[PDB]
């Protein structure tokens, strides 16, 4: 229906132009989206791309001087551009502590470290506490380092 | 509670400078106190609303450029466009500021002062007051060159990671 072909191999000038064929296509919804994209480089192996790499995790951050209250934000901070950053690279930010985190990000502030054991605790599937400085060290190695030395 | 001290020089005696101190409740409008020292011997006098109301009529003007112009010769707040001269007479107790004008002098006001039974204590004062303000301000001043380096670096570094990430 569009111009790429069936028996002669694609270039990057006819794919450019089949793509240019096409108008507008937004049907879709955040979440059908996000896990088409995952089952595509789950199926074809693109998982090692630099980005794309942080999509499976959902991301908490303790931006909030009250866990799951949003008129509390901490906007001014490091942690603002770490979450941002996040995003960008792929992670999920998630702004409400749902049970499906996987993932939680903690500054040099540890008084609430215990009320995040605690809630891990309860929850039928635990997240690994992670630091800040995690992230921070992995990005430049562009890949995800193990979370044993930064729990 | 606010205060105020300048410096002058007394045209009686045009070689010393004489500190005088100004502290008013809230604003110049109610009164204030005037406590003018030069080392040795201080005198102190009040104004109050009273005062400061009839000069005004007296003055044939309204009364915010009047305390305006109190504020501006009292308070060191004189711009680069105005001269202002003290006179004060001790065998009298009588000061006066008068504000000179390419040879026409008014007389903004005219205040008595009485002398104190001991000078040691109000200069004592004076001069721990200047320094605790001295001793507060530094903190203020380090305070912010600290958060100014911290911001600077966070400024830096942020940038940094913005020009990999659009690279990327």
């Amino acid at each position: 229906c569009y111009g790429d072909s069936y028996f002669i191999d694609t270039d990057l000038n006819q794919l450019k132009e089949v793509f240019s064929g096409i108008k507008n296509s937004n049907e879709q919804t955040p979440e059908e989206m996000a896990s088409l994209i995952a089952d595509l480089e789950y199926r074809y192996s693109w998982d090692c791309s630099p980005l794309s790499m942080f999509r499976r995790h959902t991301v908490y951050l303790d931006s909030y001087a009250v866990i799951n209250d949003l008129s509390t934000k901490n906007e001014g901070t490091r942690l603002a551009i770490k979450a941002l950053e996040l995003r960008f690279h792929g992670a999920k930010v998630v702004s409400c502590l749902a049970e499906g985190v996987s993932h939680v990000i903690i500054g040099e502030d540890h008084s609430r470290v215990a009320d995040f054991k605690a809630f891990r605790r309860t929850f039928k599937r635990k997240f690994k506490i992670l630091k800040e400085s995690w992230v921070t060290d992995s990005i430049d190695k562009c890949e995800l380092q193990e979370e044993n030395q930064y729990l | 509670m606010e205060r105020k001290i300048s410096r002058i020089h007394l045209v009686s005696e045009p070689s010393i400078t004489h500190f005088l101190q100004v502290s008013w409740e809230k604003t110049l409008e109610s009164g204030f106190v005037i406590t003018l020292t030069d080392g040795h011997s201080a005198w102190t006098g009040t104004v109050s609303e009273s005062e400061i109301s009839q000069e005004a009529d007296d003055m044939a003007m309204e009364k915010g450029k009047y305390v305006g112009e109190l504020r501006k010769a009292l308070l060191s707040g004189a711009g680069p466009a105005d001269v202002y001269t003290f006179n004060f007479s001790k065998e009298s107790c009588y000061f006066f500021f008068e504000k000179n004008l390419k040879d026409v002098s008014f007389r903004l006001g005219s205040f008595n002062l009485e002398k104190v039974e001991n000078p040691a204590e109000v200069i004592r004062e004076l001069i721990c007051y200047c320094l605790d303000t001295i001793a507060e301000n530094q903190a203020k001043n380090e305070h912010l060159q600290k958060e100014n380096e911290r911001l600077l670096r966070d400024w830096n570094d942020v940038q940094g990671r913005f020009e990999k990430c659009v690279s990327a």
